[PDB]
């Protein structure tokens, strides 16, 4: 059990990492097809 | 695919190279002035069935055996030489009923044109199939893989030899396990895969060469020939042109040739 | 600057053939022109023979230095280093 | 072509230039007459075979060391501590396992030149001891753990305290470390082999000296054999 | 039909670049790493099939692991071309777009060749790094064949490492082409080594390196 909640916290913070990822992510998506909109 | 013998037997068709010349069976050029008309009468019936410039006629007849065998259409083999001449020439073709598969052909002193023409189509038209593979064969093969209980039992599956290679081409087509397409020519391995793979393909057919009548040589021995053979990036050829060509002393090197 | 110091010697603490074959002829050849031998001697004769007696005991005085690729080199005594 | 080629005193194999041909002799640093065809054992046969031969449950009576080949196989079990080091060895072999299945033997092929013949030492060392007898062996579960963890780290192809030095002697002695975890493991050197204590540091002590000795020598011409 | 292979390869090069992206230290969403050919064809292909390759250029950030690792790691830039063979005046637009928008790389993907006198002006856009691909040899990822092991790129702390380590000169490490075919999909500088982790069966795991040139 000791292991399976060590496992669960890791877990958990890689989906965290991913989301803030993510995050920061949609910001270029966004720039990146408003600039392809520019060039169109 | 590789445990379906019918989707193997249509990848081995799509890949290998098939050409006009292949097909057709003969070639003629006849003079017929009249455009919505003819004066052979065995392809009158035809050409009039379809109707309901110049007077040189090019027509030539496609083999019906190979043609099916090659599982082509008429409509194809038009479509395919329209591309190739846009507009340039009028073409009609036999239907599949007909007794012999035709295909006419006028352009829209010009008999040696039409002559040259005739070569030029007979010489680079491309039906389908990767350029540079003459000849493909179905071949089975034996991998062992584990099974579900974790023993290993052997297994057989579909696979493609061709002959002439075209390993950039070949790996694209769909349906292929581009990860494990390999060619016995570590030249085009080089120029496709990296230096890498150079490496372990020039390890591979040394082995198969010195292991085909049961020999057997230590792994280190062809593992240092072949990482000096590819130690500089590129192939280094055993000659003269290849040992001469490094920064070693000109005493060690003139020793050579 | 080249010498590599005592505690920083990397190179196998073992003698190898080659080694062995040259120390031993080296010693051979010393021992042929009159060297002392620094091994007592019961009823041996050969300079081979006497050779193989002092490297079996780690008696030879000599010191193998051992060439890296750089330049560099580790200095060994023949009494330090192992022999099979 | 491949005259002035020649193991130097860092194990490399370089030309006359200096450059460097590859960064150990064979990928392996060992000399070609000092190898045999053996088997590793890890890799063939079906998980339950595998489970049976390498698994040992210190809670389930009727799974565990049989008792009339122990001395101590009354206070063993029950044990954790115990369990815990009969887990992580074989956590351990599974991992060899994988390796060996999944990267380097994919065909599954178990046949290949290693140094040093284990079944020859083992052998040796059963007649040397007289193994033979019903006689239960004084060797713990421990000791066994220990000494062969202990073992596979002092195979040295590469000296020095470096850390790249350290990584790239790890992975010379893979595969051999493979095939001594898959002999030496805890359940077979109790039952199928009945190693007594004597024997097995007269074992571990000759695997040792003898890869020793199995190395390449600096200053082969290996490129002119 | 033709047109459903065009899109089909079309979609099989634009997920290989976008693989190596990420190989190279950018960050790709695992959404848009995913991302199908149905979905591929609702987004690009119009109401005719056909499709821009303007609307599939991208940007990307280094992750933090990757610009800690390498300092050097900019903001990257990868656009598809339109036109099917390139010249001079395309090649100078997308140079100054590139120092307009202050890119450190921009990869630029055309369809059948590009020009001597485009390929010309690649080495003067500095400091900016351009890198042009084709199309075709991007349908296949070469970096998942079986005979191409894992090439990880070294920083230069590592680098001088091992030259230490080994006591070497540069020159004296095996040598990978700046043209191979991996060292290109790496995206590798004259210069930079290259720690290359391969199957052995002597020893079951090999590591060798390599410099670019």
């Amino acid at each position: 059990e000791k292991r399976l909640e060590q496992e669960q916290r890791r877990l958990e913070e890689a989906r965290k990492r991913q989301e803030a990822e993510l995050i920061k992510r949609q910001e270029l998506i966004k720039q990146a097809e408003e600039w392809n909109k520019m060039d169109i | 695919i590789a445990l379906d013998i019918e989707k193997a037997k249509v990848i081995q068709s799509s890949i290998e190279y098939t050409t006009l010349k292949n097909v057709t069976s003969a070639t003629e050029i006849y003079y017929d002035p009249d455009p919505t008309s003819t004066v052979i009468e065995e392809d009158f019936d035809t050409v009039e069935a379809y109707f309901s410039q110049s007077p040189w006629l090019l027509r030539l007849e496609l083999d019906r055996a190979r043609m099916l065998d090659k599982q082509l259409t008429m409509n194809q083999v038009a479509d395919k030489i329209s591309e190739v001449f846009s507009d340039d020439l009028f073409v009609m073709w036999s239907e599949d009923n007909a007794d012999k598969l035709i295909i006419r052909c006028r352009v829209i002193e010009e008999d040696q044109m039409l002559k040259r023409i005739e070569a030029h189509m007979l010489d680079l038209i491309a039906l389908r199939g990767i350029p540079g593979i003459s000849k493909v064969y179905m071949v089975k093969h034996k991998v062992s893989v584990p099974d579900e209980s974790g023993e290993y039992k052997n297994e057989e599956l579909w696979a493609l030899e061709t002959d002439g290679i075209n390993l950039a081409e070949v790996m694209a087509v769909p349906g292929v396990d581009s990860s494990r397409t390999y060619s016995n020519s570590f030249v085009e391995i080089l120029s496709v895969l990296g230096i890498e793979a150079t490496r372990s393909s020039l390890y591979k057919e040394i082995l198969n060469v010195i292991a085909f009548d049961g020999s057997y040589v230590n792994y280190r021995h062809m593992a240092l020939l072949v990482d000096v053979m590819t130690s500089r990036g590129y192939l280094m050829a055993i000659t003269r042109h290849g040992i001469n060509r490094a920064d070693t002393g000109a005493l060690m090197r003139c020793s050579f040739e | 600057e080249l010498a590599i110091l005592k505690e920083e010697r990397t190179t196998t603490p073992y003698l190898t053939k080659y080694e062995r074959a040259r120390i031993l002829g080296t010693r051979a050849l010393q021992i042929s022109m009159n060297a002392p031998v620094l091994v007592d001697i019961e009823g041996e004769t050969d300079p081979l023979q006497i050779a193989m007696k002092e490297l079996s005991q780690r008696k030879i005085p000599l010191v193998i230095r051992r060439y890296l690729p750089d330049g560099s080199y580790e200095d060994w005594g023949c009494d330090e280093l192992i022999v099979d | 072509a491949l005259e002035d080629i020649m193991v130097h005193y860092d194990g490399t194999t370089r030309n006359s230039l200096g450059d460097i041909i590859q960064f150990l002799y064979g990928e392996d640093g060992l000399d070609g007459t000092q190898v045999e065809r053996q088997t590793i054992d890890t890799i063939p046969g079906s998980d339950k075979a595998f489970h049976k031969r390498y698994y040992v449950d210190l809670m389930d009576e009727k799974n565990s060391i049989k008792p009339d080949v122990i001395e101590y196989a009354a206070d063993i079990l029950g044990d954790v501590e115990l369990q815990k080091e009969l887990n992580s060895e074989y956590e351990q072999l599974v991992s060899d396992r994988k390796f060996l299945r999944e990267i380097v033997f994919v065909n599954g092929d178990h046949n290949w030149p290693l140094p040093v013949n284990l079944r020859r030492i083992i052998q040796n060392a059963q007649q040397i001891f007289h193994l033979d007898r019903a006689k239960a062996s004084d060797l713990t579960i421990p000791e066994i753990i220990h000494g062969v963890r202990d073992l596979c780290k002092k195979l040295f192809v590469l000296r020095g305290e470096n850390e790249l030095i350290k990584e790239a002697q790890q992975n010379a002695t893979s595969l051999f470390q493979c095939l001594v975890r898959a002999r030496l493991a805890t359940r077979r050197i109790l039952e199928e082999f009945r190693l007594n204590r004597d024997a097995f540091e007269w074992v571990l002590g000759t695997i040792e000296a003898q890869f020793q000795r199995s190395l390449v020598h600096p200053g082969e011409m290996v490129g002119v054999i | 039909e033709d047109n459903n292979r065009i899109i089909s390869r079309l979609w099989r090069s634009f997920r290989t670049v976008k693989e190596m992206a990420a190989d190279r230290g950018y960050f790709i969403s695992q959404e848009e790493m995913d991302q199908s050919l149905e979905e591929f064809r609702s987004k690009i292909c119009d109401s005719m099939g056909n499709p821009q390759r303007k609307l599939m250029s991208f940007l990307a950030n280094p992750t933090p692991e990757a610009l800690e690792k390498y300092s050097d790691l900019g903001t990257l830039w990868v656009e598809f071309c339109d036109e099917p063979s390139v010249g001079i005046k395309t090649m100078r637009n997308f140079c100054l777009r590139i120092q307009e928008k202050n890119f450190s790389t921009g990869i630029f993907i055309y369809q059948n060749n590009i020009t001597p006198s485009a390929n010309k002006m690649i080495p003067t856009v500095s400091p900016a790094i351009i890198e042009t691909f084709q199309e075709s040899d991007l349908v296949v990822n070469i970096t998942h064949h079986e005979l191409v092991p894992k090439h990880i790129r070294l920083s230069d702390g590592e680098k001088s490492q091992l030259l230490q380590r080994y006591k070497l000169k540069e020159s004296q490490l095996p040598r990978i082409q700046r043209e191979d075919p991996v060292a290109r999909y790496l995206g590798l500088k004259r210069g930079q080594v290259v720690k290359i982790i391969r199957r052995s069966e002597t020893s079951g795991r090999y590591a060798s390196y390599r410099i670019c040139l």
